[PDB]
């Protein structure tokens, strides 16, 4: 029951917004249950070598779950934060997904020339320019989020559907035996 | 410690208060701010061009004023926190 | 009381999970205590699973919250249900109310002025849809902390009197 | 570390005063935040070399005694 409620909180990163910076916090410190309660585990279960037993089989896979989750979490984070001035956006990565994720689209946006009259005239434009150039990084920069946010709802799906199928996968072979039994 | 988290949450509580979310009333601004910090220590062809100049000047004098307003409370919601 | 912290000070997560893996260590505790016969479940393993899951449960309502407070105005819409729910129906349920009551070179300088009132218009328009998914979830936030302390107390009282009300029997044989 | 004087006119120029002594103000402020700044960080360069130095006090002079014993005998 532990280990299928450390294995519940792995998929949760993928719900967690980037912009919250809690993300990691919430993968690692699982990680950190999970490595608490591996004394646990040690301490209740026969420690023998001659064969795996399936309640290691569904340790090694919650384990190698999390790392996975804080894997790929750290790839979401990575592709968040990718500058759009030094990050150009590539075609297959805005086909993949801006165009051909169209599935659930709740979502959106897929004769006075006196020196200082003349120099605040310019100074005027310049603050106008600024604030253009402003918009015009941050609509690359939300493009770069909007992609991040689509793979996190994609690997939210997914990694419910491993955590529920994998441990189906390990304890069902046995139950169904032992039902027939 | 518990007592502790719990006096940590009421007090971030505190700190992030926003214009938006919460009023600040006067009882508990003039408590926590006074009283508690002292015992604990032609003319219309130019117009037809100008006018959208002096419309747009004065909307952005306006918003900065009301930003000012919003970060002034909110200095004023982290000086309670902190008492 | 991780439901009263506010989303902005970013330490949900960072207090319900450190709950969980100190519930972890007091498993640990009682790894070397309870009997380990198959017959029954003792209720202080029922009370600490009935515990972890309720502090399973608080991170699961965290992260939904926290969903919720920084969802991107612009690519996430709100549906009317919930702008009717959450801001107009469930506020007055639950004793939370909104502040808030519902010549060439003259030339450019003329069009850039207008396009600073632009900006700041659109910058406005983007602060009000940020604030309406913000206020969804301190609603949100403030309907979880009631119903967790529900379940709270309901699953507290229940298991503590289930263990006070066993008593030794008056007879040797009944 | 011409006289077009109207009440939408005058507006718009005490506004562009005020939004001028207004980032006056926040410059100011923002110095004397830097001010403290600077000091942390100084407190920090020289904690941290303090540190470092007690580190290796305390590896060396709890293990030297008993270590130049041994070598002796
Ligand atoms: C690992 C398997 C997955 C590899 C993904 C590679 C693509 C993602 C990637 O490079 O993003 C990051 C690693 O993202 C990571 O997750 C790197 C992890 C490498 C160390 C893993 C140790 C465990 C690094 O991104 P980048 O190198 O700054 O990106 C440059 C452009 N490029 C992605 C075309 C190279
Ligand atoms: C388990 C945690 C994950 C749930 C995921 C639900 C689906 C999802 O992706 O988010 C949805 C949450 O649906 C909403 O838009 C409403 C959110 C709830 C508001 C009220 C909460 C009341 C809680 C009780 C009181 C919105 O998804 P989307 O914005 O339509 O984007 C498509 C996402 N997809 C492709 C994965 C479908
Ligand atoms: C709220 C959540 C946390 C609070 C309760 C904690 C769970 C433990 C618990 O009380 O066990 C519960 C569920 O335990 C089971 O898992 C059911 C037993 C069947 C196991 C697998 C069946 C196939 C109840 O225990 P039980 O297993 O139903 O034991 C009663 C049957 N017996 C006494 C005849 C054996
Ligand atoms: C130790 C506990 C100490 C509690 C009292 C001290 C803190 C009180 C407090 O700020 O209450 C907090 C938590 O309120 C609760 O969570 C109340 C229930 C706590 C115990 C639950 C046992 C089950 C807030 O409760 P509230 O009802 O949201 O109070 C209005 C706050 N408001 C003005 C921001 C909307
Ligand atoms: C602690 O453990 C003890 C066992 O280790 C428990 O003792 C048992 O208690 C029950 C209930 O009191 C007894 O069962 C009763 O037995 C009497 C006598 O049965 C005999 O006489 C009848 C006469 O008609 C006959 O039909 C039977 O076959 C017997 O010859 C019955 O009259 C009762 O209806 C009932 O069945 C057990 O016998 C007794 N066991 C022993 C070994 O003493 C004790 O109750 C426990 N204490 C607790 C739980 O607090």
């Amino acid at each position: 029951i532990p280990c299928l409620l450390f294995s519940f909180l792995t998929g949760l990163v993928f719900y967690l917004p980037t912009d919250s910076g809690e993300k990691m916090t919430l993968s690692i410190s699982v990680l950190l249950s999970l490595t608490v309660f591996l004394l646990v585990i040690v301490e209740l279960i026969p420690s023998t070598s001659s064969a795996v037993p399936l309640i290691g089989k569904y340790m090694l896979f919650t384990m190698v779950f999390v790392i996975a989750s804080i894997i790929i979490t750290v790839i979401v984070i990575n592709t968040h934060h990718r500058s759009p001035s030094t990050h150009v956006m590539p075609e297959w990565v805005r086909k993949v997904f801006i165009d051909t994720i169209p599935n659930i689209m709740f979502f959106s946006t897929m004769l006075i020339k006196h020196p200082e009259v003349k120099s605040a005239i310019e100074g005027i434009k310049y603050i106008a320019e600024t604030m253009k150039s402003d918009q015009e990084s941050n609509n690359a920069a939300e493009e770069w989020k909007y992609v991040a946010m689509v793979m996190d709802h994609i690997l939210l799906a997914v990694f419910m559907l491993v955590c529920i199928i994998g441990t189906l996968a390990v304890f069902a072979g046995r139950l169904i035996e032992l039902n027939q039994q | 410690v518990t007592m502790v988290v719990v006096i940590c949450v009421i007090v971030l509580n505190i700190h992030f208060r926003t214009p938006s979310t919460h009023v600040l009333s006067e009882p508990v601004k003039k408590l926590f701010l006074e009283t508690l910090p002292e015992i604990l220590h032609a003319q219309q062809e130019l117009f037809s061009e100008l006018k959208p100049a002096v419309d747009g000047a004065n909307f952005i004098v306006n918003h900065m004023k009301d930003q000012n307003n919003y970060n002034e409370e909110k200095d004023c919601w982290n000086r309670v926190a902190r008492t | 009381f991780v439901f009263y912290l506010p989303p902005d000070a970013g330490e949900k997560m960072g207090l319900s999970i450190f709950a969980l893996l100190t519930l972890t260590v007091f498993l640990l505790l009682l790894a070397d205590k309870v009997p380990e016969t198959s017959l029954s479940v003792p209720i202080i393993i029922k009370y600490l699973m009935f515990t972890m899951v309720l502090v399973t449960f608080s991170v699961i309502l965290s992260v939904v919250v926290l969903n919720l407070h920084h969802r991107s105005p612009h690519t996430h819409q709100m549906p009317l249900w919930v702008r009717q729910i959450f801001i107009h129906k469930l506020p007055l349920y639950l004793g939370l109310k909104r502040p808030k009551p519902e010549p060439p070179e003259l030339r450019e300088v003329v069009s850039s002025i207008s396009y600073i009132a632009r900006q700041l218009q659109e910058q406005e328009d983007h602060d009000v849809l940020k604030e309406d998914w913000q206020f969804v979830a301190m609603v949100v936030d403030r309907l979880f902390l009631w119903t967790f302390i529900i379940f709270t107390s309901v699953g507290t009282l229940v298991i503590f009197l289930d263990a006070t009300y066993h008593l030794p029997p008056a007879d040797p044989f009944p | 570390m011409p006289l077009i004087k109207h009440p939408e006119v005058k507006s718009a120029i005490e506004g562009i005063k005020y939004i001028a002594e207004t980032m006056k103000s926040d410059q100011e402020s923002n110095n004397a935040a830097e001010e403290w700044k600077y000091v942390a960080m100084v407190m920090d360069h020289i904690l941290l070399a303090v540190f470092m130095l007690v580190c290796i006090i305390g590896t060396l002079a709890v293990f030297a005694g008993r270590l130049i014993e041994l070598n002796q005998q």
